[PDB]
């Protein structure tokens, strides 16, 4: 899980890479994860499976069923962390409410 | 040159219509590379260029739709090109890829190993092939019709391509196959489509558009590929990137394409005609089941 990449990043390790990046518009929703690219100004759309440490290192899910979130679907990651697209994923969490991330759209408490 | 905001550039008619001897390719522009928008990979673009022009064409797009895509993994373990045919194809559509190692992918579901190891009795409405070994080009050799996994690619088709489908396969100048050019004969419409950015390439896309499960012309492979390298010979293709910058349009259109069985002896006249605008597709609609051989043994 995170626990382990994000101290691989902490002593400073290599983020994975090979996160494959998808033409659009840029000009979509913006939410989280999306049947298609939604990235909006701010934001690149990346192929669902290749941000997935789970399907990237060929590990099961953490789900009593095994169901991944990403594979098949577009994960939009904000341009400024776009780096490190499996960090991110893996760091923050989706507004189950609006679907978007926290403190990166979501604006459900205002 | 206004074929440089186009996402590529289709073999001319009058091309097809020669009776060349094959010759080296020889590109002018063999060594250039086009400036690809940041962070973006050559197999995003490329694939995203084919898209583009297959959106052109008269392509059958059912509901529950069926795309299957062979050699769709990257040495990087991943599958860039499915995750371009899933944004572009309807939400919903059936994609499986396949290749022969592993690797990880958006698809509904993965085939890993060879023809001979995977089987169907389920017919597809389009497909995609990147499949290319690197060591099929030899230039201290004769450049012959390679006869590996194209006589698969054409043994599918033949058997597992539904009426009204339509294919896009990977070929080079080394990377061909004589009887996949014939087989083009069998479809509606056809043509061999270089992406503008990979045109300092040999490699090109044979695109045949609604198969009709019988000869339409009768077509010559051998010569059919010496007319292609005479066509990438004779015509520089400026590479470019332009047509990546706009993806508004980019979505294949749901048509809602009619499916259904119909009984070889009642594909007529009119069915035909159906098929080759695109306005149908024949096979049956039974529960999609691929099956995966294991040699076993102590
Ligand atoms: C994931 C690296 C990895 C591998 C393992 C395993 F070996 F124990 F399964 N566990 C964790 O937590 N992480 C990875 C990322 C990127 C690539 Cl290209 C390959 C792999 Cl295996
Ligand atoms: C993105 C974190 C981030 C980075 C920057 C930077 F551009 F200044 F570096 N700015 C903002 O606002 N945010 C991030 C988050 C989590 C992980 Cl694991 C990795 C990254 Cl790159
Ligand atoms: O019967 C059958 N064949 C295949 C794949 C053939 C093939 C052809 C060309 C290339 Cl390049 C690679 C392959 Cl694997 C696949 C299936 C199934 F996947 F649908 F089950 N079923
Ligand atoms: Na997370
Ligand atoms: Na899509
Ligand atoms: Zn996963
Ligand atoms: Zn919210």
């Amino acid at each position: 899980a995170a626990k382990a990449y994000k101290d691989y990043l902490a002593s400073g390790g290599q983020p994975i890479t090979n996160c494959v990046k998808m033409l659009c518009t840029h000009t979509g929703t913006g939410q989280a994860i999306t049947v298609t690219p939604e990235a909006n100004m701010d934001q690149e759309s990346f192929g669902g499976a290749s941000c997935c440490l789970y399907c990237r290192c060929h590990i099961d899910h953490p789900n009593p069923k095994g169901f991944c979130d990403l594979k098949g679907k577009y994960v939009q990651i904000p341009t400024t962390c776009a780096n490190d697209p499996v960090g991110f994923t893996l760091k923050n969490t989706v507004c189950t409410v609006c679907g978007m991330w926290k403190g990166y759209g979501c604006s459900c408490d205002q | 040159s206004s074929q440089a905001w186009q996402p590529g550039v289709a073999m001319p008619n009058l091309y097809k219509m020669q009776r060349m001897l094959l010759e080296k390719c020889d590109l002018q522009n063999y060594g250039d590379s086009a400036t690809l928008p940041k962070g973006i990979m050559m197999n995003v673009a490329k694939y995203t260029q084919l898209c583009q022009y297959l959106n052109t064409l008269t392509l059958a797009v059912p509901y529950n739709m069926r795309v299957i895509h062979f050699g769709a993994g990257s040495d990087k373990g991943v599958a860039p090109g499915t995750a371009v045919l899933r944004q572009w194809l309807p939400t919903g559509t059936l994609l499986v890829d396949s290749d022969l190692n592993d690797f990880v992918s958006d698809a509904d579901s993965t085939l890993i190993g060879d023809c001979a190891t995977v089987h169907t009795a389920n017919k597809w409405d389009l497909i995609i092939s990147d499949m290319y070994d690197p060591k099929t080009k030899n230039v201290t050799k004769e450049n012959d019709s390679k006869e590996g996994f194209f006589t698969y690619i054409c043994g599918f088709i033949q058997q597992k391509l539904a009426l009204g489908g339509s294919v896009a396969i990977k070929i080079t100048e080394h990377s061909w196959n004589a009887d996949l050019y014939k087989l083009m004969g069998h479809f509606a419409w056809w043509t061999a489509f270089v992406t503008n950015v990979n045109a300092s390439s040999s490699e090109a896309f044979l695109i045949g558009c609604n198969y009709l499960g019988k000869p339409r012309e009768q077509i010559d492979g051998y010569v059919m590929h010496a007319n292609y390298i005479f066509w990438r010979n004779t015509n520089p293709i400026q590479l470019s990137s332009y047509s990546l910058f706009d993806m508004s349009k980019f979505p294949l259109k749901l048509r809602g394409t009619a499916v259904m069985s119909l009984k070889e002896g009642q594909i007529n006249d009119m069915i035909l005609s159906l098929l080759s605008k695109g306005r149908l597709i024949i096979r049956e609609n039974n529960r999609v089941v691929i099956s995966s051989d294991v040699l076993v043994n102590n």
